[PDB]
């Protein structure tokens, strides 16, 4: 192939996952400008990617779209002459024919385990039936199956992994991110972020199949008390955030508003702490081998989001002994003070 | 020109009439004019310091002069960020 | 204000959905007979 | 005729047996379609009166490249009076019916030839012809006041 | 004298756009030109310290144009041409003060509120020239002597013609359908508030109602539903004026209480007292907002800059002690709407009285028990301005008013 | 005498054809070109009319024909009725104003004012022609050039406006072609193209009828008839102001001139046997468009809308079977005209200087730009029909039109009166929440650092000198009627008998 | 018409298709003037169909040979409503116009794709983004063989096929004017999408095919730009001066 | 606008008809809407001659010659009428006036706004279209980042 699109669905989380398998597509054939089809905030992810190529906004997941924006992206499609789909945003027939539409040479969705699947294979090259029709709930990995078969043995190794979730920040957004902590308190190399604070509000890039994934202000109080200070920065989704924690755990922690997911890796690679529960944050600090530890609710569900805590060894994973995100925040304490210095 | 009009409820009416109408060739004379307005106006304001479209806030950014130039920008200047990180990683950053 | 609402979406959703799925349905006869 | 939109021909009104007409055709300033509303014989006779004094004082219209706005004026006003002085002679007295319908008649010759001259672009037949004409518009004011 | 020229000569419109001088004429002529007058030597002043100074006297001047060639007249379509543009200039002037977006949704309820009463002056003119084919005031004083009587019209075609004619006053007299735009022109000037209302704008319905009086008196029922709409307006212009806070959004409710009693004596047919009540409260009222923004400007070197603050009669308190000159004028202007005979006016609505008591029972006392209550909220009004202590510089209130006499 | 038409149409296209390579690789020198040519073509059009166009004889004035094709029977019929030389110099007007506008535009721009001069003598020549088939050549060849304009010049999603403007127009072009097949062919003995030979036919209503339908789905997407209008939101509201100046100005109001022009004069019965229907579509199209406009978060598709709505009043007067109706047609047309071109013009200017499109966004921006700002609020006010303004007398000689109507009875009249009157409370509606969203308001950011440069002198020019006819004529609408007043008896000679 | 050249694509199918129109005028009005009524539904079916389907496929294709070959075969079926008509009620003279024409913007049409190939090698449509830039020239023949094979402007095709769907119409065949209308149209869409090709390009949708274009590396001034500027005019001014060949076409009328 | 990060998603979409302007709690009467400031004092003279003459001049590229034609041009058609009617002499006149004026149009700055964005990326101003007639200067192709530095 040389131009292959994605028609990735989910928001920041789903398609943050998706980079080893762009750097995947472009370790297989030598030369693609690969393209992106996603949500909002999916695009905002792909500062972090350095490799792709227009990645619009389209909200695949609509399901009565705009009949000019529809035809419109149809058409745009064509005019781009792709040759490879890479669809995952698990439907059938009505998307199958959304894709059949566009002239490509290589047509990849994902296929519900129920009917409104049906008639897909007729339009598509690749079926990959998936689990729990709530694809993010599938965890860290989710597209096994299209790793696995793009790049199958046909005249050498698949490589499926190259040490996934190498995200990558230029200078410009290092630059604002370290205008934005220097606006607060804190000194380029020694500060940790945070990025879980209960809110409603959708820059907490959290998942689809993630509900009770972000831990609570009165238990963050705990922690933050717990904890000795090494300039917890303070990662807000919205500014009605700001002087609720100020509120919660005082004046003087800072407070860094961060909505963009590449601002947000900025504020990883000059940080040398995460305290980040199961948002995008975890991945973006397991990006550029900073040392995290990885809130969860559950441990079934963070060995499903990280099934890789074994690997980098900084990673330490702490969850919830029940569900509903309630732990211990004395151990998790403890193992903070021993990676983060 | 002077009519009185008797109308039995309020008063009587001292109605003047006088009816005219621009001459046939002065609506011609007024099209030639405002022709000629148009053309001068064309000339000169086309031959003015325009102080939107010279600037670098304008010309420097995009501004080829369409309406999407901004969202050519904004989808190209990602675009170019992402080969200049690319060509970043090219030497190991 | 719900009446303009309830008119765009008559107006945009389903008699510009009809002018625009004539072109989508020429696209689609396109893709099925080129793969008959 | 269904109602609204009666459909087709699209009529003019016809004349009640009047010989109104120039009876070498019916008349030759009959504006196509024009609303006269029908309010009443003393209102009929009231219009007359407004419409004489129109094409009384049309004298600030009348020059030199005016002679088409001239005629417009003239057919317009001229049917308004034509009309009503059908429904005024529709709604005669029986003995005012005949000097009436004369007087009718011989101010819409002149019409006929004031409309001529002001069709033909000549200014001075228009005024040759708009003398004796403003003499029988004020005869049919006085006429109908 | 009704001096028309020619317009358009095509076809049947055979177009006027003259000049109708009867005496209600002189009458709308003189209000809006004393009070555009002495609007403006006002607004010398008002916008003194404006940056936007010019194009208020712009919208000012055209607007007295506009509004000046609106009283002369000659026909339906002149009144409608000028009729629109007044309502483009209150636009303008109620959303002067662009910037503050509480007036943006204030003038863009008023030009709405006017276009729905404009609505109706279209199918109202429209459908006179479908009963008459007239497009002239001179001819429909003589055909509806005699229109009604035909058998080709219809009564229920002429009163909802006549009704829709109305529906026109509605909006610029400020009639209960179409009176939330009123309240809501407080937030552009003070010299907008003495003249859209209390002036010209407002005496724009009484003089359309006044002037096709000859008109409404034929069609029967028009005359109950003008007598209608004003007695449901007053009873709700003077419990509005009850309890506002603002003092500019309490004087326009009292002049849309007012504006009532006018609506309602043009549905007495009284020729007369209507227009003469015009007058007293196109003058009373007007010197009353001329004071309110006085005290208004007195209270802004108090308070600074802000309606809640500035114009909120409530914090007035008393203005006697400072303001003599204001408290006279103010006092003159609130006798003149409380009814007193020596030295204010009060023959006014004696008159108004007086044509109501003989007409109908049910009108009249309730007319009668509205004047009270006039007398009651101006009598406030003039008491929470003038009367008692300041209400913020009081030392059981303010304070930074204990901290600063206490050195 | 003179072949006066053909040097008005051949001119901009031939003149240009000296863009052949003309190395200046600036756009200095064909943009200053360019407006030379328009501006020697609206002087030719002025000559043509000041000195050889009577405005009184309501017939074929500066009649010409040329032979072409022997077999079609196929001339190039060029002649001026009363009807068209208002859209004649509206469309050299608006044209010449919109290559004006269009100067500060760099990109590939030779082609660009090319094609500008391309579209500014195809329209021309559809008005100019009195011929059926020359009248569909100059109707498709006003297609591919705007088509490349708007797709490589102004518009977001100006690919898919673009395609679905010129598939949109050649799918109803060719049932023009059908139409203008069938009268050619089938029309009478000696087949003829002509129209002053054509227009004195018998005409059977089972075949006028199909004629009728046949122009009338070819105009009905022209002249925007709700059935058929979704081509419009696009195409106005994804192209720059330049280009959609005279694609609202000019290009809207042909179609509503071949529905006066063909399905009118060339096919009376069935125009009075339809006009009952387009008489209740106008009237449903007035508050369709009237209220998909406040719906609209997008900025130029509300003026887009706005087009829309006031293209009702010209389907109404083309309906309305009389002087006063037809008249307030034409002057709506050429109001609207003014009207459409100054407001897409100024809303390509304020896209180019707040450099946003939606409504929930771009808050308060009058105390940024003032002088946008005082033209596009006067230019609201001719188009809320407001009165020193042409709208205003071309909506009220509409409902003249509609209530001096001998087709029409009461029963009828009120309810089209009641609706329309409807319109013009719903058109304050969205002009003022335009107005109140994008100039009204104060956004606490926006101080001094940006400081947002005014409308320039150029601009301005533009909105003044399309502010100063829509006055003269809202003052004195004698400026329009006086001109066609004459052909339009003439064409309600055929139908009041 | 992948594999096998673009010069003997170009020479095969329009000299097949005219030789093949030959006999199908030939060996169906003589010997078939008997069985015309199942003979005119026959080629009815093959016309509609063709039409249909030529201007359809030719929509979805990412190549430049192949979706050539179907507006082709849609031009064909547009020649066979000229084969329908008898030579009475509009003749086989507007099929012979129509098939000068169809040599004479096609060939244009095939001269460019010949020198997308002797100039880069590639027969993609993909690679065309960006010919304006590089080739005003090439891009202005191509652009103007293309619309004169939609038939927007008054260039040859838009005669040829009013030419046709007058003869047909006259003829009394609306099914067949009507089909052919709509499927011009939907010709003029693809041919517009070729077209949005080799006038834009954004630095990036340009092809590395494409940016290397390289005029200057050729033989001389050639025969092939002299024969395609000879196929552009030809495609340009014979729908202007079209009366010349229309008066030499309808002296045919021994065909019989 | 910019943005070479890309732009926070507004989380609130403030309403589909209001305005995006602050409300009456944060609005400071008076400093806002201009209502209260022009404390005169610190305005200038240049009275309706020296501030007309200002805005001319501050928006002008006219030499002498052209520029007085265009000042004497419609006064020469406010005198074809009033004064004569000579007929096709104000159109031969105005069509010879724009002839000229396009030739005086054809002016020897050429002024780098009237060139492609491609145009700009750095020293410009050695790029000399300005005096170099048949420049042959092959970089308009767009494609690819020419260095024109000789
Ligand atoms: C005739 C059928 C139209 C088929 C061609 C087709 O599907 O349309 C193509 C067009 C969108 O396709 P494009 O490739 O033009 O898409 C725009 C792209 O160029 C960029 O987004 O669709 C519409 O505009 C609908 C046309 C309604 C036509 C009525
Ligand atoms: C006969 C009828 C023909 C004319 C009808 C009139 C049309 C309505 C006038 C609407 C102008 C309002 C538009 C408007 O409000 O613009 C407001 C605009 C802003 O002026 P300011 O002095 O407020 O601008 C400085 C600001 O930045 C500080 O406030 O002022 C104008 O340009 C003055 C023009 C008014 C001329 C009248």
């Amino acid at each position: 192939v040389r131009r292959c699109c994605c028609v990735i669905s989910g928001g920041v989380y789903e398609n943050l996952l998706f980079f080893p398998t762009i750097q995947l597509i472009k370790d297989r054939y030598p030369g693609v400008q690969v393209d992106i089809l996603t949500t909002e905030r999916g695009k905002q992810t792909y500062e972090l990617n350095k490799n792709v190529r227009w990645a619009n906004v389209y909200d695949p997941d609509d399901h009565w779209p705009e009949p000019a924006e529809y035809t419109d992206m149809i058409g745009l499609l064509k005019g781009r002459y792709y040759d490879m789909v890479l669809s995952t945003k698990l439907a059938g027939l009505g998307h199958a024919a959304f894709l059949f539409m566009t002239t490509a040479r290589d047509r990849v969705s994902y296929i519900y385990p129920n009917v409104n699947s049906a008639g897909a294979g007729l339009m598509l090259s690749e079926t990959f039936t998936a689990e729990n029709t709530n694809l993010s709930e599938l965890g860290y990995s989710m597209y096994t199956q299209m790793e696995d078969w793009l790049g199958r043995p046909f005249r050498s190794v698949p490589r499926t992994p190259l040490l996934p979730l190498r995200v990558s920040i230029s200078r410009k957004v290092k630059e604002v991110v370290a205008a934005k902590y220097r606006n607060a308190g804190a000194v380029t190399g020694k500060f940790i972020v945070i990025h879980g604070i209960e809110s409603d509000s959708k820059a907490s890039m959290q998942s689809k199949g993630d509900a009770d994934s972000l831990l609570s202000l009165e238990k963050w109080a705990k922690i933050i008390k717990g904890v000795r200070g090494f300039k917890p920065v303070f990662v807000i989704p919205h500014e009605k955030e700001r002087e609720n924690v100020e509120d919660f755990v005082g004046d003087d922690t800072s407070i860094v508003f961060i909505t963009t997911p590449g601002q947000l890796a900025a504020l990883i690679n000059d940080s040398a702490g995460v305290i980040a529960t199961n948002t995008a944050a975890i991945q973006l600090a397991n990006a550029r081998d900073k040392p995290c530890i990885g809130l969860f609710s559950s441990e079934e569900k963070g060995k499903l989001f990280v099934p890789y805590a074994e690997e980098k060894s900084n990673c330490v994973i702490i969850a919830s002994k029940t569900g509903k995100l309630a732990d211990i925040d004395i151990g998790t304490v403890k193992n903070a003070m021993q990676v983060f210095e | 020109a002077v009519m009185v009009q008797q109308i039995e409820g309020m008063r009587d009416i001292i109605t003047e009439k006088h009816v005219w109408h621009l001459s046939d060739k002065a609506i011609k004379n007024v099209y030639m004019f405002y022709i000629m307005f148009t053309c001068w106006g064309c000339l000169y304001f086309g031959s003015a310091k325009d102080p939107f479209y010279d600037s670098e806030e304008y010309r420097g950014d995009g501004g080829d002069g369409t309406g999407y130039w901004v969202y050519e920008t904004v989808c190209i200047s990602p675009f170019l960020i992402l080969l200049g990180k690319k060509e970043k990683n090219l030497e190991m950053h | 204000r719900r009446l303009a609402k309830q008119t765009t979406f008559f107006d945009k959703r389903i008699i510009d959905g009809i002018t625009n799925g004539v072109g989508i349905t020429s696209f689609f006869v396109g893709e099925v007979t080129k793969y008959i | 005729d269904n109602g609204f939109w009666i459909d087709g021909p699209l009529p003019i009104p016809p004349i009640y047996n009047n010989i109104v007409n120039e009876k070498t055709g019916t008349r030759t300033f009959i504006k196509k379609g024009v609303y006269v509303a029908d309010i009443g014989t003393k209102g009929r006779m009231y219009r007359v009166k407004k419409n004489a004094f129109d094409l009384l004082a049309m004298e600030d219209l009348i020059g030199p490249d005016t002679l088409n706005y001239v005629k417009k004026y003239l057919r317009l006003k001229s049917t308004f009076l034509f009309y009503d002085f059908d429904n005024l002679i529709s709604a005669a007295a029986s003995e005012d019916k005949q000097p009436l319908t004369d007087l009718a008649n011989r101010l819409f010759d002149n019409f006929e030839k004031l409309e001529d001259a002001a069709k033909t672009k000549n200014l001075a037949e228009t005024e040759s012809c708009y003398k004796d004409t403003k003499f029988l518009l004020q005869e049919v004011m006085t006429r109908m006041a | 004298h009704q001096n028309v020229w020619s317009w358009t000569i095509n076809n049947e419109f055979s177009f006027e756009f003259g000049y109708f001088i009867d005496p209600l004429t002189s009458i709308m002529s003189i209000l809006i030109t004393t009070v555009g007058i002495l609007v403006l030597i006002y607004s010398d002043n008002y916008m003194s310290h404006d940056q936007g100074y010019l194009r208020f006297f712009a919208y000012m001047g055209f607007f007295n144009t506009s509004m000046l060639g609106l009283v002369t007249s000659s026909n339906l379509i002149q009144v409608y041409f000028f009729w629109e543009l007044v309502g483009m200039c209150s636009y303008l002037l109620i959303g002067f003060w662009f910037t503050r977006p509480i007036a943006a949704n204030a003038c863009q309820k008023a030009f709405v509120t006017n276009r729905v009463g404009d609505f109706g002056l279209l199918l109202g003119i429209l459908g006179l020239y479908w009963i008459t084919g007239s497009f002239e005031f001179q001819d429909l004083f003589e055909i509806f002597n005699n229109l009604i009587l035909n058998n080709r019209v219809n009564l229920l075609f002429l009163t909802l013609c006549a009704f829709l004619l109305f529906v026109g006053p509605i909006a610029k007299s400020a009639q209960f359908p179409l009176h939330v735009w009123l309240p809501d022109a407080m937030e552009g000037p003070t010299p907008i508030s003495a003249l859209i209302h209390a002036a010209t704008m407002v005496a724009a319905g009484i003089f359309l109602v006044a002037r096709l009086l000859p008109l409404f008196i034929v069609i029967p029922s028009i005359m109950y539903i003008i007598s209608l709409i004003g007695i449901i307006t007053v009873l709700l212009g003077a419990t509005l004026a009850l309890a506002q806070k603002d003092i500019k959004r309490g004087l326009a409710y009292s002049t849309m209480s007012q504006l009532g009693y006018m609506m309602l004596a043009l549905g007495m047919g009284s020729y007369r007292s209507a227009l003469f009540h015009l007058i007293t409260h196109a003058y009373s009222k007007a010197l009353l907002f001329l004071g309110s923004g006085s005290i208004i400007h007195s209270m802004e070197a108090i308070v600074g800059y802000s309606p809640d603050k500035s114009q909120n009669m409530i914090l007035m308190g008393g203005l006697t002690k400072h303001v003599p000159i204001t408290k006279t004028a103010f006092l003159i202007g609130t006798l003149s709407l409380c009814g007193i005979p020596p030295l204010a006016c009060f023959w006014s609505k004696d008159e108004i009285l007086n044509d109501s008591l003989l007409f109908s029972p049910i009108f009249a006392i309730i007319a009668c028990s509205t004047a009270g209550l006039t007398a009651f909220y101006m009598f406030r009004i003039y008491l929470l301005t003038f009367e008692g202590h300041l209400n913020t510089y009081f030392l059981n209130y303010s304070g930074k008013k204990s901290g600063s006499f206490y050195s | 005498d003179f072949p006066w038409l053909t040097i008005i149409v051949v001119f901009p296209i031939s003149a240009g054809s000296l863009m052949l390579f003309l190395p200046h690789r600036g756009n200095k020198v064909n943009k200053w070109y360019t407006i030379c040519i328009c501006i020697l073509e609206l002087l030719l059009t002025t000559y043509a009319f000041c000195y050889n166009f009577k405005m009184d004889d309501p017939l074929i004035q500066l009649s010409e024909d040329y032979k072409w094709i022997d077999f079609f029977d196929f001339y190039w019929r060029m002649g001026i009725d009363g009807l068209s030389i208002g859209t004649i110099l509206l469309t050299g007007f608006i044209t010449t104003l919109a290559t004006l506008a269009a100067f500060p535009v760099t990109r590939d721009s030779r082609f660009f004012h090319f094609l500008m001069l391309a579209m500014y003598s195809g329209q021309i020549g559809s008005f100019s022609s009195r011929d059926l088939l020359l009248f569909f050549i100059m109707w498709e060849l006003e297609l591919i050039p705007v088509y490349l304009l708007l797709s490589m010049w102004g518009g977001k999603k100006r690919l898919y406006s673009a395609t679905k403007f010129i598939l949109y127009t050649a799918g109803s072009s060719i049932f023009l072609l059908i139409g203008v097949l069938g009268i050619s062919l089938y029309g009478s003995n000696e087949p003829t193209l002509n129209l002053e030979l054509l227009a004195n036919k018998s005409y059977p209503v089972t075949l006028e009828i199909l004629f009728y339908i046949g122009f009338l789905i070819a105009f009905a997407v022209k002249s925007p008839i709700i059935p058929l209008h979704t081509w419009l939101p696009d195409t106005h509201g994804e192209a720059h102001y330049s280009t959609c100046m005279l694609l609202a100005g000019i290009l809207l109001k042909m179609g509503a001139y071949g529905l006066v022009r063909i399905n009118m004069e060339l096919l009376p019965h069935a125009h009075s046997m339809f006009s009952p229907w387009l008489l209740v579509v106008g009237t449903i199209q007035i508050i369709y468009a009237a209220s998909t406009s406040p719906g609209q978060r997008n900025l130029k598709k509300r003026i887009a809308y706005s087009s829309v709505s006031h293209m009702g009043f010209i389907i109404i007067g083309i309906s309305s079977i009389t002087d006063p109706g037809l008249n307030g047609a034409i002057l709506q047309i050429i109001s609207h005209g003014f009207i459409g071109a100054a407001l897409f013009f100024l809303a390509g200017t304020s896209y180019d200087r707040i450099r946003l499109v939606y409504l929930d966004e771009m808050g308060g921006m009058a105390i940024s730009i003032p002088k946008i700002f005082t033209m596009f609020t006067i230019l609201s006010m001719a188009s809320l029909a407001l009165p020193g303004m042409s709208g205003f007398i071309a909506e009220f000689i509409v409902f003249f039109g509609i209530i001096t109507s001998q087709k029409y009875f009461l029963i009828s009249k009120i309810f089209i009166i009641f609706v329309m009157a409807i319109g013009m409370i719903l058109t304050p509606i969205y002009l003022l929440s335009m107005l109140r969203q994008m100039f009204y308001g104060y956004k606490l950011i926006n101080i001094k650092n940006f400081s947002f440069f005014d409308s320039g002198p150029r601009e301005l020019f533009l909105s003044i000198s399309i502010l100063l006819p829509i006055i003269g004529i809202g003052i004195y609408p004698d400026f329009v009627l006086s001109l066609a007043s004459d052909k339009v008896e003439s064409i309600l000679s055929n139908y009041f008998y | 018409y992948e594999d096998s050249p673009t010069p003997v694509v170009a020479f095969l199918s329009v000299t097949s298709k005219v030789a093949a129109s030959a006999s199908a005028t030939r060996i169906f009005d003589i010997p078939f003037y008997f069985s015309s009524n199942e003979w005119h539904l026959l080629l009815e079916i093959l016309a509609i169909l063709s039409m249909i389907f030529g201007n359809l496929i030719a929509i979805t294709q990412t190549s430049m040979k192949r979706m050539l070959a179907y507006s082709s075969i849609g031009q064909i079926g547009y020649v066979i409503i000229g084969i329908i008509v008898g030579d009475s009620n509009g003749g086989y003279a507007s099929m012979i116009t129509y098939m000068l024409f169809y040599i004479a913007m096609n060939l244009g049409t095939f001269a460019c794709i010949i020198l997308f190939g002797l100039r880069t090698g590639t027969d993609n449509i993909r690679d065309y983004a960006g010919l304006y830039t590089k080739d005003p020239f090439l891009a202005l023949s191509l652009a103007l063989c293309l619309l004169s094979l939609g038939g927007l402007p008054p260039l040859a095709g838009f005669f040829g096929k009013l030419h046709l769907f007058w003869c047909g119409w006259q003829a009394g065949l609306y099914f067949l004017v009507s089909i052919g209308l709509l499927t011009s149209v939907l010709s003029i869409y693809y041919y517009l999408k070729i077209i949005k090709l080799l006038m834009t390009g954004r630095n990036q949708e340009i092809t590395p095919h494409m940016r290397n274009y390289r005029i200057s590396p050729l033989r001389s001034n050639n025969s092939i730009e002299l024969s395609m500027i000879v196929c552009v005019i030809a495609s340009t001014i014979p729908g202007i001066s079209m009366n010349p060949i229309i008066a030499i076409a309808q002296d045919t009328l021994f065909s019989f | 606008g910019l943005s070479q990060i890309e732009p926070d998603i507004n989380e609130d979409p403030i309403g589909q008809f209001e305005t995006n302007s602050i409300e009456m709690e944060d609005f400071k009467y008076g400093y806002y809407d201009g209502a209260h400031t022009y404390y005169e004092g610190e305005v200038q003279k240049g009275t309706f001659w020296g501030a007309i003459a200002d805005d001319i001049a501050a928006v002008d590229q006219t030499n002498g010659f052209q520029g007085l034609i265009s000042c004497m041009f419609l006064p020469a058609i406010a005198l074809g009428m009033y004064f004569d009617a000579p007929g096709e002499y104000l159109f031969i006149g105005a069509a010879l006036f724009t002839v000229v004026f396009c030739i005086i149009e054809m002016d020897k700055p050429d002024q780098p706004h009237n060139f492609e964005p491609q145009i700009y990326k750095l020293e410009r101003g050695a790029r000399d279209k300005l005096i170099n007639d048949y420049n042959t200067m092959s970089i308009w192709d767009f494609n690819d980042k020419y260095g024109d530095v000789w």
